[PDB]
């Protein structure tokens, strides 16, 4: 079923919903995501180098906890875009 | 197909009707991997028929006559327990023990779920769908003690006041 | 086949024979997404909106009921979420909203493995639908059409509200 061969996977492996997404959209997605997760670092790398203030976890913001799960959203992205691009779609 | 009770579901296969209080739910599909529901039928209505008791004797342990003596005069039901004593308590482990290993093998055998002869005259000079009436009202109503049981208990111990004090 | 809402791109296919279909889906997120569990949330937000806006909107114009609690006194229908959950109101009805949830869970899950259940149907009051399959279908359109414009009058209502603290007229 799921066994390939060659040079690409077919877009089967990809699962269900993204493997009728074109490639650039997804290429889109990935980038986008992994400014989210950078951007989500640096600021709270900021937060955490920030003189006091900090007590008590201050730090960790709910928002830049999700953003930060981009970043592994990103690679999947990245690596299911090449594979629709080999795939012709 | 599709259960009566829950309109938007399909009806698991052994639900067929044929036990009393069968109105098709089992959304979580727990009959599936039973051989057949006799076991489990004859714990609903164990667990049924305590709680019939249960509730009854709450309300009466706290607004009715108690038995004469201290000690059995607590009206609170959990501390009632530990007022009364070990072996009040004890003796009646070992009779309810009796009872229960007098009947296992109806427990695990294939007769007739929940009955274990206690059936005074009644259930007897009726046809079989008289009979079926008849424990059709005992599943409703020991459905309708454990949901009761479950509200007396919480409202115990989380607002703290008598069952039949009624204040808003 | 151009589609009728952007009559210079190409129709969504998958949408087709569906109430409410005019053609308008330009991201195409019904070419990738299941098209059962999208018209589902099409339908249950809209429900929901539905009610949303009558409430704040039946609150902002008074309504209260009787007796209120006394921490329930003034309170516009915003600030009014965080005073209910502290008395117990919001939480009281969390307990049933979650009931009900959880077992369309189970419904939602049974129509995507093919069941037969229409999306967003929970088989409830189906007598007032007519019987014509043509005035069913003008009710289904009704429920949707009402239901988007509700999702963007609750929009509004919070927002406009809340940015400029307004009552009923622009609430
Ligand atoms: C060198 C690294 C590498 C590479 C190139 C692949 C390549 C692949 N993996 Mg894979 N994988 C790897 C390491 C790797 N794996 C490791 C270390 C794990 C954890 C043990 C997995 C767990 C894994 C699972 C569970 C699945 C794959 C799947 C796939 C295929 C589709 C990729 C996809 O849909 O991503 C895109 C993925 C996303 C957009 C989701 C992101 C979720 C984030 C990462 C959390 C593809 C053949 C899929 C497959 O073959 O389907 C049958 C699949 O279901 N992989
Ligand atoms: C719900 C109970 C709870 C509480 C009170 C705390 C309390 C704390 N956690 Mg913690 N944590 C918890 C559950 C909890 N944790 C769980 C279940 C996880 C697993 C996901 C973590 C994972 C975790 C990490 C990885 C980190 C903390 C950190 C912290 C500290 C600062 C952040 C903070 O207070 O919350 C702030 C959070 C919010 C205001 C809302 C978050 C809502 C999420 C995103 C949903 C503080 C000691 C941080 C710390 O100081 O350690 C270095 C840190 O880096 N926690
Ligand atoms: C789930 C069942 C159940 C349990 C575990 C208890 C437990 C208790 N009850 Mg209680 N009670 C119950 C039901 C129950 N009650 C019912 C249904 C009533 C109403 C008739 C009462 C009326 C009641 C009073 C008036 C008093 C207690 C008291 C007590 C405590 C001391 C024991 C005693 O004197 O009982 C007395 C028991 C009875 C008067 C009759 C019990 C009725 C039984 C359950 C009939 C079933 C018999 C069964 C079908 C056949 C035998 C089973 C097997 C062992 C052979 C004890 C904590 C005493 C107390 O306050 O202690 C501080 C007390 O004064 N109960
Ligand atoms: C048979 C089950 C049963 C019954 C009869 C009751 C009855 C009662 N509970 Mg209770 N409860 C139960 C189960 C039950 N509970 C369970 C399972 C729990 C969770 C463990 C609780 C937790 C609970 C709490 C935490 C509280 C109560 C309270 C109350 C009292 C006021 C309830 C109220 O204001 O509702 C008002 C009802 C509404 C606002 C909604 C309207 C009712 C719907 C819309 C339709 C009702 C019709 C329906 C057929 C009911 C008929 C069945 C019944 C007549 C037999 C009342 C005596 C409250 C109290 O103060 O009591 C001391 C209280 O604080 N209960
Ligand atoms: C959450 C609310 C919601 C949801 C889930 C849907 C879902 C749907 N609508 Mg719908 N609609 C809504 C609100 C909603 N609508 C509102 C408020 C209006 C009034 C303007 C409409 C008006 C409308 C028309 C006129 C049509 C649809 C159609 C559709 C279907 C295809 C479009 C699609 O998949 O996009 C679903 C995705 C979303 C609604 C939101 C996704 C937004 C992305 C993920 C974020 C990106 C935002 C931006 C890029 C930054 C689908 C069932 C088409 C159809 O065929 O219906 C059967 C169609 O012709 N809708
Ligand atoms: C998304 C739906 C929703 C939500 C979350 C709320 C939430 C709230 N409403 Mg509300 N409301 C709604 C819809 C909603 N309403 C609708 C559609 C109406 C029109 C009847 C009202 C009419 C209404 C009044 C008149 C009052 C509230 C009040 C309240 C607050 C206390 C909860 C309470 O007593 O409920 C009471 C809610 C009702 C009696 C709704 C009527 C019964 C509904 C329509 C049937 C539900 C169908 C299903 C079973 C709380 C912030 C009270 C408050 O604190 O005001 C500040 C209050 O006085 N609402
Ligand atoms: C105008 C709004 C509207 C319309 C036209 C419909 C139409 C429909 N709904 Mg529906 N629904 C709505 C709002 C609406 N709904 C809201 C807000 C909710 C959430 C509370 C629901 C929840 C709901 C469920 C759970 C189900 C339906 C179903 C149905 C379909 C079956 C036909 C039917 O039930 O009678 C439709 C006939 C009418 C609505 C005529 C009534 C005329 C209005 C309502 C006057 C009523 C007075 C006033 C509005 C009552 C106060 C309510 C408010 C103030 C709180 C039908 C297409 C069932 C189905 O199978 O769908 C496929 C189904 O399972 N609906
Ligand atoms: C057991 C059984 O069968 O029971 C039956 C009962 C019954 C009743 C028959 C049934 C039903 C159906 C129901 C419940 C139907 C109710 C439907 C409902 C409640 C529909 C509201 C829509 C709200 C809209 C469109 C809001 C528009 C608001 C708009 C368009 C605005 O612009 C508002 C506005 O604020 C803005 C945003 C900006 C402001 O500056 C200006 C103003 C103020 C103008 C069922 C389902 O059959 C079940
Ligand atoms: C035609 C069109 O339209 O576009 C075209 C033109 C254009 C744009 C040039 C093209 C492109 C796009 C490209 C090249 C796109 C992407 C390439 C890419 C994106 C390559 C790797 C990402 C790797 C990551 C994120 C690795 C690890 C992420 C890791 C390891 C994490 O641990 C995240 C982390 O989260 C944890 C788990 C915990 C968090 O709390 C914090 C941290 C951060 C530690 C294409 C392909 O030609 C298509
Ligand atoms: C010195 C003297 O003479 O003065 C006396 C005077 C006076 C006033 C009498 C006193 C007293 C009080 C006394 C003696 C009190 C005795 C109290 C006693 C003996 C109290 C409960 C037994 C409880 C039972 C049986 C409960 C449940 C039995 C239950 C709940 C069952 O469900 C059985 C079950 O079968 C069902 C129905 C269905 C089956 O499928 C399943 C099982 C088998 C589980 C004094 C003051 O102490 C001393
Ligand atoms: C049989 C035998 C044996 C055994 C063996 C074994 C058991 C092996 C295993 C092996 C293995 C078991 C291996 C593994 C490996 C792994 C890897 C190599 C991994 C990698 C990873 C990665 C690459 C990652 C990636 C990522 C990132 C980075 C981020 C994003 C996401 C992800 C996660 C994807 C012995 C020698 C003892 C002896 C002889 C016989």
């Amino acid at each position: 079923d799921m066994t390939w061969e060659g040079e690409y996977p077919p877009s089967k492996v990809l699962g269900p919903i993204m493997s009728k997404m074109p490639s650039g959209l997804l290429a889109i997605i990935s980038m986008a995501s992994l400014g989210v997760c950078v951007y989500s670092c640096v600021q709270t790398g900021f937060l955490l180098r920030e003189p006091g203030a900090i007590e008590n976890g201050s730090w960790v913001r709910w928002y830049y906890v999700v953003e930060g799960l981009g970043g592994p959203l990103a690679w999947g992205t990245h690596v299911a875009s090449w594979i629709q691009r080999k795939n012709g779609m | 197909e599709m259960s009566k009770s829950i309109p938007f579901l399909t009806v698991p296969e052994k639900l067929d009707g044929s036990m009393a209080g069968d109105v098709g739910f089992d959304p979580m599909g727990l009959s599936d991997i039973q051989t057949d529901l006799n076991y489990a039928r004859w714990a609903e209505l164990k667990h049924g028929r305590i709680c019939m008791l249960a509730v009854v004797g709450m309300v009466w342990q706290e607004y009715g006559p108690h038995l004469p003596g201290d000690a059995y005069a607590t009206k609170d039901p959990w501390e009632a327990i530990s007022s009364v004593g070990f072996a009040s308590n004890f003796q009646t482990l070992l009779a309810i023990g009796v009872v229960e290993l007098a009947n296992w093998n109806k427990y695990y055998g294939d007769g007739t779920p929940g009955d274990i002869g206690w059936t005074g005259g009644q259930l007897s000079k009726m046809n079989d769908a008289q009979i079926k009436t008849r424990m059709e009202s005992e599943i409703v109503h020991c459905r309708l003690a454990m949901i009761a049981f479950i509200g007396a208990t919480h409202q115990t111990f989380l607002l703290h006041k008598g069952l039949l004090d009624f204040s808003y | 086949a151009k589609s009728k809402a952007l009559p210079w791109l190409p129709n969504p296919s998958n949408l087709d024979g569906r109430i409410g279909a005019n053609g308008f889906d330009p991201l195409g997120i019904s070419e990738y997404f299941p098209v059962d569990y999208l018209v589902e949330s099409e339908i249950k937000h809209g429900r929901v909106c539905m009610m949303a806006w009558a409430g704040y909107v039946a609150v902002d114009l008074g309504a209260r009921i009787y007796p209120l609690p006394e921490s329930m006194q003034g309170v516009t229908s915003a600030t009014a979420h965080d005073p209910a959950v502290a008395f117990g109101s919001m939480g009281n009805m969390f307990i049933w909203i979650a009931l009900f949830e959880m077992v369309g869970w189970i419904g939602l899950s049974q129509t995507l493995q093919g069941s037969g259940r229409e999306p967003g149907d929970f088989g409830w009051g189906k007598q007032f639908m007519g019987k014509t399959q043509a005035e069913i279908d003008t009710m289904k359109l009704k429920e949707l059409t009402n239901g988007r414009a509700a999702m963007l009058a609750f929009a509004g209502v919070v927002t406009q509200s809340v940015l400029y603290d307004k009552g009923f007229p622009y609430f």
